[PDB]
């Protein structure tokens, strides 16, 4: 008796786990090749309109393909919020999720391990796994030069990964920058990256100040000093009042001649209003138009037109004035400061160059590189550097990163698996055979030996040194310390928790229900 | 010959490649490299 | 026929009939099917199921409203299954996946029934009759509760609570989520401990983090920033007051219009000019009400222009534009505040009082979702659930709500019983020494009723891996032995068959609705004889 | 230029039958005045920008511009407005409360010849106080296809001369530096 | 029938064009209801605010929305209908004792039996049936019988 | 019988008009069958089956008597003699009976279906619905019941009134009262919220400072045209048309219960349970036109609320709320008591 409708695909056997199992086989062994410092960048066919896309992150990667597999969209849905909390980390979520799946495979295959028995050792399993990131962890907290020097670190360890690992040296002094230009304030929309194609890959910078998109409308000049800027957001141009339906009784065009001219007085009264600040810039939202642009004129003021609402936000914190409007008050309201002011020509398009501002609470990167998909890649980049870096400020304490992080969750997991014995010891065993895995990768995208070189890191870490990692520029062990490579706390937990909880999806089901499509 | 009726000589190689519809996204580059040497240099569009 | 076209009913080539033995066979297949579905669902050891919907979005379910719900059936005796579990679900939402096995298993009984020739309508009123003789000795059995003090009634709600969170994902944090499900109850409830209202608590998910970073907050959640973020975050109260003063408005900041259409007709340049002065003086008037007021973080429901945006600043006010008139219904009764209509009739007395508000970020670009939170108890509880995946958070905002309604359910008076299949084995014998004396033409519609309600029992014993009939042997022994009877089937396994030790607990009102859906389900469909069904 | 019809929303009312030759004659008149106090200034030539919402001269204005000898030019683009400001030197004039004298530029010529169906409306000679000053060339030719590859031609041209003036020095072309810089890499290629 | 549309130029016309049309209609229903009639039919569709004042007094409303179902009324009590909205005439009202409400075919009926006194004219016949069929060809029936008393009158 | 029509609409019932409405019969002779159930439905409500199979078994009786060379005028000249001897020996079957003053009659009626076997409990409520409407009215919209999909049949109980859907969330919902000691009932018809007056909307203002009174004297009368209504103490609040937020919230700060959304079907019948009267208009309210009863409380039934009024010393109404599993369940114990409540 089929209850079902037409074309209704059901999976009620051992299909329906090999389905799902082989889906995050595939999703894992995609991205396999995009993890570590050697590995490759891809390539994205859009099928509408030919617009490539070259991305090394995973979440850009598996939105972006087709899946239908209903275990496509769990890897697909834990890499989008990986991408959303960290910025980082996407693909070692992915590639840990799957492999935990691939490790819990042969369990239920070969060993005949119960679902529920797996999961519960990896709860155990997990439990001990973040408790060793509680003691090994470090606070550089007491002092700041050692804090700046741990951005520098995990800035080298995020860029290198990307296109920019010969240029991560010059970089990571432009990331850490911004950091401590925001000091604090971890919202990455806060940083306007201008995308500029041509030139050498090295020829980017980090001005101190704000730099605009635009340029001047008609006539005000290029080169100015001593300029007070005042914002607003208000119409300030062929003002319709706030209810529409206020109308004229014309008697005569002669009267609606002087009704014009009214119109003109009181936008004339309110331009009279803005010189009794004193100023000489002026910036407004709305594109301005020709009759109080050119008032301006003979007040000696400059305007700027047709300012993005998000860009108000960034321009008033690098002024470090305040956004006015309702221009009777001049005494409460607040007006920032600036040293000089310059047009400037980066390629085709001129921009306005700030300098010499009081308040940095925000800033601006020019990006220069020969495509526009390398000059994309390097903003997906950056975003993915300043957002490690801005959550590390509010989570100062991190981790050793190189092989070392991996292995002593596994050396505290393998400790606790022998005081539950029983038949969980071999689902525990599992979640630290898994975690060996992330090693590997790393070693065979850079052409090395998947067995003696993780044998050497095995033995080195129980001996009793808890610094030892992998190298891949030589292809031996080396101390961390030395090198100088760390990722943050919040990183670590997020992939862990998040790697583990995505292996508690795909193990709890053995039905695939398909209905139509639409 | 352009998909729409406007024909147009051209001896720039990145009017050439911008003109040019190509299937190939490596291939397609190419049409970015001569737009990033025609806006940073403006000569030798077709010898990079 | 005779030739012409011998036509009844419109569309006659198209729809079907099915009648005699065929259709009943239909029938009790068709119930099999779905509870083949069910079985390898029900119980701690159970397994989730995914529902992929026509639109691609999918759940990861194992609630059995929920799975059939999503389902596209074609078979009408499903179709009523699929209400049947959404009955469950709406009133007491909390044994879904058990009313469809255990019709489905009168409904197995039943087929050999009818193989003997007994009339559908003596089977049916065989469960009727053995259904209330369940129910009346088992409300004799059970005990109250009513008696301990409230220190012992919070752990009675535990006993539920672990029980309703485990069998679903949310049962690692189970621990916690039990404090913090009766935690959300302690605040919102009746002196005379009766009839809470369950609407004041509404559900909320949010997409990211971890479930560890899951914790309680008694506010609203808004997922909107402030006007013209220039001003701190976090606003705090001044050193000596009651509270910050939160106003709501329904009204937005603009000059006073008509509702109707209307035409202010300026025949003059004075008038004009009066016209400015009108405009600036509503806004000069309007932040001054306000202020006069005390209020310092203002709630908006139908906008207001960028005009009010430097006033609100300048006097360091906090405010939001967009907020839903549903929203506002959550703010008033959370603040104890009262909703003004208008700036006349602004008064001191009806704003509202809370400890602070403040927002963060959760990453990177998502959002800016305000928080807002309680100095003391209050009438209003939001759950603040996080999770790793949109599916996490999505089954853990129904199971946290099954876990809300099973407490929601011991809030009636002596309404208790222990679970664990200790409730279906204690019912199923009884009936069976019933028909010993009561034998009549009835007799095996009891043994079948006796054997439906040992198939839980059964189906925890495949899902634990298990020997079914040494486990019903041993606990039928054991009832017959001794008459204390709150051992059941124990699957975590922790030793011991004895239950309330466990701590297993089960609403009594619950457990009594399984046999009444399951067998008013069974009398419906044991009716049917003829089955008409026409083409799509 | 036009009637009076602010961006405010509007309607004129006639309650009497002779106010429709007042309104009439005001119309015209607040056309003329206009035009009488452009005389007062002797600004000899009008350029109006591309008008939104409605017609930017008037066909009554007409009369009074071309009867007084004033040349009329309309619908140009917005972003050529900087251009003439910056080569004539001219500010431009948004009211007629700010229009004097001083903003108003200068020419000796604005001669529009006919030749070959195709006008052109050229300005002889600029003097004014402006270190920026303009440049305009045209373009002639068979068909319009020829006429977009001069163009580009002379773009890959005017390049050259900014990068000379961008970054001092050069080097002789015709394959040169290719073999030179390939001789040098190869001689230190076997070294390394 | 041109354009009715409200104007209100100032408060004081807001303030009382809301009781001036309960007013209105108030003072109109004074002198229908002085006359002491207790049941008006209705040629159309009747506002909410004119019902409110009828029922006031006990004002039975009978909807009639066409003109062959109006005119066939006035003979039975033998009134002369008026469309101004004042007082009808003493002399144009009509007689009617009771207007009962019952069940007969599970619908709600209004029925406006005469008596012996004061007959009138244009009755019916209530004809019963289990068959929607049969009931159109006894009813055709009745107009065979009642086309055979025409017979009578011309000759 | 089991049918599911062309729109998937599922149906199951044991009933003669019920299963040849659905049935969309075309052929013509067959369809004199669904007019003798809807007939037998209409003026009574039960029984439609034996009507039908008796008119069969006329109509196959006279089949062997039309093969042989009888005409069709001897049939029905028998059928129609022997019925008027079948209706007088009814007469005479039937009893004059006076004595021993409804509940034998309930549960016979209630055979062939689901609620036959439950006749102990819904017997002794439903011929208490009868007995509170008066002789000669017999009203049946009074016993207007409604769908609740959920629960279980045993847990319904009996009303002394009308429990209506508020099918709307108003925005100072919560902010009132749930429970009333004395409860007072006024039926309202205006609608209160801020909109055009009466069916237009012009108005022309020349100066400024009266387009601030304008604006004030909408905003005046609207409060006094709720004043008005708060004067006389109504507690609950009732009006056919929508209420806006503006009136609710308005109600919600003085312990003001309100509701709308509501069917004129509806509104008949809380005016006969709570013994008031309509009055569309708030200058002529006054204290003797408003309803009471008993108590008031609003409670759970099937994830929807409904107010429920209870407790009246002279109701006319009887509603049940129809609790149940499946959607056919609650439809079948209606039919159910549909029909027998047509026989007491
Ligand atoms: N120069 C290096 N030496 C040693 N280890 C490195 C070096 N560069 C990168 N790694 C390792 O490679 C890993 C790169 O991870 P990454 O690609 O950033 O993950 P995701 O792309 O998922 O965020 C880091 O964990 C780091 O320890
Ligand atoms: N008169 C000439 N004689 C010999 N070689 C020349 C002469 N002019 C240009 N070349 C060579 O030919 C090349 C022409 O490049 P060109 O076509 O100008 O590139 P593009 O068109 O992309 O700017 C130059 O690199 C130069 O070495
Ligand atoms: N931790 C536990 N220990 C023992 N029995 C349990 C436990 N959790 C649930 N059960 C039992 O499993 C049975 C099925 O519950 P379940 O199907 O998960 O709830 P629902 O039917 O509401 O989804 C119940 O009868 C209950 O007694
Ligand atoms: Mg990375
Ligand atoms: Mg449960
Ligand atoms: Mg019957």
């Amino acid at each position: 008796v089929q209850i079902f409708g037409d074309q209704v695909t059901e999976e009620r056997a051992e299909n329906a786990r090999l389905s799902a199992f082989v889906g995050a086989i595939a999703v894992g062994d995609l991205v396999k090749s995009t993890l570590g410092p050697k590995g490759m960048d891809k390539l994205l066919q859009s099928a509408s309109s030919n617009t490539c896309m070259v991305t090394n992150d995973g979440a850009t990667i598996l939105k972006s393909i087709p899946l239908d597999n209903p275990a496509a969209k769990v890897l697909v849905n834990i890499s989008k919020v990986q991408d959303d909390e960290v910025g980082d980390g996407t693909t070692s979520v992915t590639v840990l999720s799957a492999e935990l799946l691939r490790e819990a495979e042969k369990l239920i295959d070969q060993s005949k391990i119960h679902p529920q028995t797996i999961i519960e050792g990896y709860r155990l399993a997990s439990a001990a796994a973040l408790d060793a990131l509680t003691k090994a962890a470090v606070d550089n907290s007491h002092d700041k030069t050692m804090f700046r020097e741990d951005l520098i670190h995990i800035a080298k360890t995020t860029l290198s990964s990307k296109i920019l690992s010969q240029d991560k040296d010059h970089f990571a002094e432009l990331a850490t920058n911004a950091i401590l230009r925001l000091k604090g304030s971890t919202n990455l929309e806060h940083i306007q990256i201008i995308k500029i194609l041509g030139g050498k890959l090295s020829d980017s910078f980090l001005d101190e100040g704000f730099i605009l998109a635009k340029k001047f409308g008609n006539n005000q000049p290029k080169r100015i000093e001593n300029a007070k800027i005042l914002i607003a957001n208000t119409t300030l141009d062929t003002d319709k009042v706030k209810i529409f339906g206020t109308k004229f009784k014309v008697d005569s065009t002669a009267k609606l001649a002087q009704l014009e001219k009214a119109e003109r007085e009181k936008m004339k009264n309110k331009i009279a209003k803005i010189s009794k600040f004193g100023i000489n810039t002026f910036i407004n939202r709305q594109l301005i138009y020709d009759y109080p642009e050119q008032l301006f004129t003979d007040l000696g003021i400059n305007s700027i037109e047709h300012a993005d609402f998000e860009g108000v936000e960034r321009l008033a914190l690098v002024t470090g004035g305040e956004v006015v409007s309702t221009f009777d008050e001049p005494s409460k309201c607040k007006l920032g400061e600036c040293d000089v002011i310059e047009e400037i020509m980066l390629g085709e398009q001129p921009f306005l160059k700030f300098s010499g501002c009081k308040a940095g609470e925000a800033c601006t990167i020019v990006l220069r590189g020969a495509t526009d998909q390398t000059l994309d890649e390097a903003e997906r980049s950056l975003h993915d550097a300043l957002s490690v870096l801005s959550q590390t400020t509010k989570e100062t304490r991190t981790v050793l990163g190189g092989g070392c992080a991996e292995m002593v969750m596994s050396k505290a997991v393998d400790t606790e698996a022998q005081n539950i014995d029983g038949k969980k010891s071999l689902a525990v065993e599992a979640f630290a055979r898994a975690l060996r895995q992330l090693p590997t990768i790393l070693a065979d995208n850079a052409g090395f030996d998947s067995s003696e070189l993780v044998s050497k890191l095995r033995s080195s870490i129980y001996n009793g040194i808890s610094t030892s990692g992998l190298d891949l520029n030589n292809g031996t062990i080396a101390d961390m310390r030395q090198l100088g490579i760390v990722e943050s706390y919040k990183l670590k937990r997020a992939v862990v928790s998040s790697a583990s909880e995505a292996a508690e999806v795909l193990l709890r089901v053995d039905n695939i229900i398909r209905a139509r499509p639409r | 010959k352009t998909s729409r009726g406007e024909i147009i000589i051209s001896n720039d190689g990145h009017t050439i490649l911008k003109q040019m519809a190509i299937l190939h996204p490596v291939a397609r580059m190419l049409v970015e490299v001569s737009a990033a040497q025609d806006s940073e240099a403006g000569d030798g569009t077709t010898s990079v | 026929e005779m030739g012409r076209p011998f036509i009844i009913v419109k569309d006659q080539g198209n729809k079907k009939r099915q009648h005699g033995l065929e259709a009943k066979k239909s029938h009790i297949l068709a119930a099999r099917s779905v509870a083949s579905i069910i079985k390898t669902s029900l119980g701690p050891r159970g397994l989730d199921k995914i529902l992929i919907s026509p639109d691609g979005e999918i759940t990861i379910t194992n609630d059995g409203a929920t799975i059939l719900s999503q389902m596209e059936l074609d078979n009408e005796i499903a179709k009523l299954l699929v209400q049947l579990s959404k009955s469950q679900d709406d009133e007491i939402g909390d044994g879904t996946t058990g009313v469809v096995v255990l019709a489905s298993a009168l409904l197995d009984q039943a087929l050999e029934l009818i193989q003997k020739g007994i009339h559908p309508i003596k089977i049916a009123n065989g469960f009727d009759e053995a259904a209330k003789l369940a129910i009346s000795k088992l409300e004799e059995t059970c005990d109250d509760i009513s008696a301990s003090n409230d220190e012992l009634f919070r752990d009675f709600l535990l006993r539920a609570a672990k029980t309703s969170l485990g069998s679903k994902i949310v049962s690692k944090d189970h621990d916690r989520f039990a404090e913090m499900a009766v935690e959300a109850v302690i605040n919102v409830m009746d002196k005379d401990r009766k009839d809470v209202d369950f609407d004041l608590i509404k559900m909320q998910g949010r997409v990211g983090g971890s479930i560890s970073d899951s914790k309680l907050i008694n506010g609203v959640i808004l997922d909107k920033d402030f006007s013209h973020p220039q001003m701190p975050k976090c606003v705090l109260p001044k050193e000596g007051s009651d509270g910050v003063k939160l106003a709501i408005l329904t009204c937005p900041f603009e000059p006073p219009k008509p509702k109707t259409k209307h035409k202010l007709d300026i025949s003059s340049v004075e008038e004009y000019q009066k016209l400015q002065t009108y405009e600036q003086d509503k806004f000069k008037e309007m932040i001054d009400d306000v202020k006069k007021a005390g209020a310092d973080v203002v709630i908006c429901q139908w906008g207001f222009d960028d005009e009010a945006n430097h006033l609100l600043l300048q006097n360091d006010l906090p405010a939001v534009r967009w907020v839903g008139g549903q929203e506002l219904e959550h703010i008033a009764i959370s603040t104890n505040g009262r909703i003004v209509p208008r700036f006349q009739d602004l008064s001191k007395d009806k704003l509202g009082t809370c400890s602070r508000i403040y927002e963060q970020e959760f990453g990177t670009t998502k959002d800016r979702m305000l928080i807002i939170e309680q100095s003391k108890e209050t009438k209003t509880v939001t759950c603040f659930v996080r999770g790793s995946n949109k599916m996490i958070v999505d089954e853990a905002e129904r199971a946290l709500h099954d876990s809300l309604c099973v407490v929601r359910n011991l809030v009636k008076d002596s309404r208790v019983v222990y679970g664990g299949g200790a409730a279906e084995v204690t019912m199923s014998l009884a009936v069976s020494e019933e028909a010993d004396k009561q034998r009549g033409i009835d007799q095996y519609a009891f043994r079948g009723f006796a054997q439906a309600l040992d198939t839980i029992p059964m189906t925890l014993a495949e899902n634990s891996g298990l020997d079914p009939i040494g486990t019903l042997s041993t606990l039928k022994s054991k009832q017959l032995k001794e008459k204390i009877s709150n051992i059941g089937v124990d699957c975590l396994g922790y030793g011991s068959n004895d239950m309330k030790e466990l701590f297993v607990v089960d609403p009594f009102i619950g457990k009594k609705q399984q046999i009444l859906l399951a067998t008013q389900l069974c009398r419906m469909i044991l009716k049917i004889d003829n089955v008409i069904i026409s083409g799509k | 230029i036009s009637p009076p019809k602010p961006d405010t929303e509007n309607n004129i009312i006639v309650n009497d039958y002779r106010q429709m030759d007042k309104i009439l004659k005001e119309e015209r008149a607040y056309l003329l005045n206009i035009c009488k106090k452009i005389k007062k200034a002797k600004c000899n030539v009008l350029l109006i920008q591309k008008s939104i919402l409605r017609d930017a001269v008037n066909d009554l204005a007409l009369h009074f511009l071309s009867k007084l000898n004033i040349m009329v030019v309309k619908d140009i683009e917005r972003e050529e407005i900087e251009f003439l400001s910056k080569g004539l030197g001219c500010k431009p004039i948004a009211d007629i409360e700010l229009f004097t004298e001083d903003r108003l530029g200068s020419a000796d010529l604005v001669e529009e010849i006919d030749s070959d169906g195709s006008k052109i409306v050229r300005v002889t000679g600029i003097r004014n106080n402006n270190a920026r000053p303009t440049v305009s060339v045209v373009i002639r030719g068979a068909n319009n296809m020829i006429i977009d590859e001069t163009e580009r031609s002379l773009h890959d041209a005017l390049c050259v001369i900014r990068c000379l003036v961008k970054e001092r020095g050069l080097i002789a072309g015709g394959g040169a530096p290719e073999i030179e810089i390939s001789r040098r890499l190869s001689k230190e290629a076997r070294s390394m | 029938e041109t354009k009715g549309t409200v104007l209100l130029h100032n408060a004081q016309e807001m303030l009382d064009f809301s009781k001036g049309e309960e007013k209105q209609i108030d003072a109109m229903m004074k002198e229908i209801a002085d006359m002491g009639v207790e049941c008006i039919v209705a040629g159309a569709g009747v506002g909410e605010l004119a019902l409110h004042y009828l029922n006031r007094y006990g004002i039975l409303v009978l909807k009639v929305p066409s003109k062959f179902e109006l005119r066939r009324l006035c003979r039975v009590c033998g009134a002369t209908p008026l469309p101004r909205l004042g007082a009808p005439t003493p002399e144009e009202l009509g007689l009617v004792e009771t207007v009962k409400t019952m069940e007969i075919g599970g619908d709600r009926v209004t029925v406006f039996k005469q008596e012996q006194g004061e007959i009138s004219r244009t009755s019916t016949i209530i004809l019963r049936g289990a068959t929607q069929n049969n009931l159109d060809d006894i009813e055709r029936a009745i107009d065979d019988g009642v086309a055979a008393v025409k017979g009578l009158m011309k000759p | 019988i089991l049918i599911v029509t062309s729109n998937q609409k599922t149906t199951i019932s044991n009933d003669g008009a019920t299963i040849l409405k659905l049935l969309d019969v075309v052929h013509p002779a067959a369809k004199t069958l669904v007019d003798i159930s809807r007939a037998q439905d209409a003026e009574v409500g039960d029984g439609t089956t034996s009507v039908t199979i008796l008119a069969g078994e006329l109509m196959k009786e006279a089949k062997p008597f039309l093969e042989e060379g009888i005409s069709s005028h001897l049939i029905m000249k028998g059928y129609r003699k022997a019925v008027s001897l079948a209706v007088e020996k009814i007469n005479e079957l039937a009893v004059d009976i006076t004595s021993e003053k409804l509940e034998r009659c309930a549960r016979t009626a209630m055979s062939s279906k689901l609620i036959h076997n439950n006749a102990d409990f819904f017997v002794k409520m439903c011929v208490d619905a009868v007995l509170s409407l008066d002789r000669n009215d017999l009203d049946d919209k009074l016993i207007g019941i409604k769908k609740i999909p959920g629960g279980a049949m045993e847990e319904s109980l009996f009303i002394n009134g009308v429990a209506f859907k508020k099918t709307f969330s108003y925005a100072g919902f919560e902010q009132q009262p749930k429970k009333f000691n004395n409860p007072k009932i006024l039926s309202l018809n205006v609608e209160l919220e801020l909109k055009a007056e009466k069916d237009n909307a012009e108005v022309r203002v020349e100066h400024v400072e009266d387009y601030q009174a304008i604006v004030d004297a909408e905003w005046q009368l609207i409060f006094e045209k709720l004043r008005q209504v708060e004067e006389t103490g109504a507690n609950i609040v009732l009006s056919k048309l929508p209420i806006g937020d503006l009136a609710t919230q308005f109600f919600a700060d003085r312990n003001i219960f309100c509701a709308g959304r509501v069917s004129a079907d509806d509104m008949n019948r809380v005016i006969q349970a709570v013994g008031g009267s309509i009055q569309s208009t708030t200058s002529d309210i006054k204290p003797e036109h408003l309803g009471t009863c008993a108590l008031f409380e609003e409670m759970q039934i099937g994830s929807e609320r409904y107010n429920l009024f209870q407790g009246c010393p002279q109701a006319k109404t009887c509603t049940l709320l129809l609790r149940g599993g499946a959607e056919q369940v609650i439809a079948e114990v209606e039919r159910s008591l549909h029909d027998a409540i047509m026989i007491v």
